[PDB]
RNA sequence: AAAUACCACUACUCCUAUUGUUUUUUUACUUAUUCAAUGUGAAGACAUUGUCAGGUGGGGAGUUCCUUUAGUCCCUCGAAAUUUGAGGCUAGAGGAGAAAAGUUACCACA
């Protein structure tokens, strides 16, 4: 367990700008004067409070599994990525938003990408490769991934045609089971 | 395409500084970033990078005062970590 | 922001409300324990606080665009 | 499991009183302690601080412990009573060094 280096934060702070609008916040201290921190155990990053964090620095390195909330994995390249497990808080804090149907969230569940012909609801003025969570019509968040149009060529595309790339879904839980 | 960090290509002394350059297979000091100041200033510099081209002038400048006055932060904080350790 | 033209404009000229809004939601708990608020077709200038908050929080709570787009934290 | 008559012992649980010890919680006050000033005021028995025993330590400085196996039924600790589990001993097997390194009948691209 160690903190994160400057170049590791610059890259992590990086992904969670490209899915994110605020993280001031994320950053900002409590109310009981602590604040959230960000730590590497093996090649995993997590987000956690610092108070947790220091009173787990008791277990021994090989002896840590978890610690708050999973944010994702640094790679041999040095290249972060995004998880399932870092979704909540895309979903606190999300830049763009996609909804789908039912008939098109049981394929995100399965893994697969959105198209037109499920999607229900649209965020007016998004770029083409932007950051969208991809929730249902009763808002729970499903999942996260990167648009493959702008908001006009999603309207004007074909009905059978990928919207959204998806790049993390909930059936992740279901492989760590 | 080839990464100059896979080649070992030397680093060249420019108008940016190469500053104390570290050997090469050894053990580089790693730096550990943990001052709310020191993610303040990292985290302006990603956020002024991700909103990138602002019309407005005055806006410029104000994300770049507040960059610079995140990095000044970080330097008063830094300097009283010193006198801490150094007298005290 | 709620004019037309800057309500078109919004994200591609990057104008924000956050700051006006953290200060609002700040700055309720001064303007309900101050004693000046009722000692007093304009939009603006008018001589009594208590009808400028009712302005702050129409535009905020109800704005004139987007009504069904609110942020249901912020509501709340 | 244990059998009641007879009479002998000490073992705990729940209450009482005074002819007494300690430990802990709450409250009150300044003498422990903390802060400000110079040619006395406030806070308050809480903090702060110090000494040992420990846990971790991918940071800093220096140099090149547990697990399995077979055995004497040899020793210690825990449990249960008419037996066990964990260590101990003998000698085989496992775990230049935060830079990165090794590997796959797997995936994507070329």
């Amino acid at each position: 367990m160690r903190p994160l280096t400057d170049q590791e934060m610059k890259i992590v702070l990086d992904k969670l700008a490209n899915y994110m609008t605020d993280l001031k916040s994320l950053i900002a201290p409590l109310e009981d004067g602590d604040r959230y921190v960000f730590r590497m155990q093996k090649d995993r990053v997590y987000y956690v409070k610092l108070s947790i964090a220091n009173i787990a620095t008791c277990v021994a390195r090989d002896k840590l599994l978890s610690l708050g909330t999973c944010l994702g994995k640094m790679t041999k390249s040095g290249k972060f990525r995004l998880h399932i497990t870092a979704l909540p808080i895309l979903a606190q804090n999300a830049r763009y938003k996609i909804w789908v149907k039912d008939n098109g969230a049981q394929p995100f569940l399965y893994g697969s990408n959105i198209v037109k012909a499920h999607v229900g609801r649209w965020t007016e003025d998004c770029p083409e490769h932007s950051g969208c969570v991809v929730y249902n019509m009763a808002d729970i968040p499903l999942g996260f991934g990167v648009t493959a149009r702008s908001t006009a060529e999603a309207r004007r595309l074909d009905p059978t045609g990928i919207v959204c790339f998806r790049q993390a879904d909930c059936g992740e839980y279901l492989r760590d089971e | 395409v080839y990464s100059e960090k896979e080649l070992g290509i030397p680093q060249l002394n420019t108008v940016t500084p190469v500053g104390v350059t570290k050997p090469k297979g050894k053990k580089k000091g790693k730096v550990f970033v943990d001052d709310r100041e020191s993610m303040n200033t990292i985290l302006a510099m990603v956020e002024a990078e991700k909103q990138g081209q602002i019309e407005s002038k005055i806006m410029r400048a104000r994300q770049l005062e507040e960059i610079r006055e995140a990095r000044r932060i970080e330097a008063e904080k830094k300097e009283a970590e010193r006198k801490a350790l150094l007298e005290n | 922001l709620e004019g037309q033209d800057a309500h078109n404009a919004r994200s591609d000229l990057h104008l924000d409300l956050s700051f006006f809004i953290t200060n609002l939601y700040r700055s309720l708990l001064s303007l309900s324990l101050n004693p000046d608020l009722e000692l007093g077709n304009n939009k603006i200038n008018l001589q009594t606080t208590t009808v400028l908050l009712l302005r702050c929080l129409t535009s905020v709570l109800l704005p004139p665009w987007n009504i069904r787009s609110v942020p249901p934290i912020r509501l709340a």
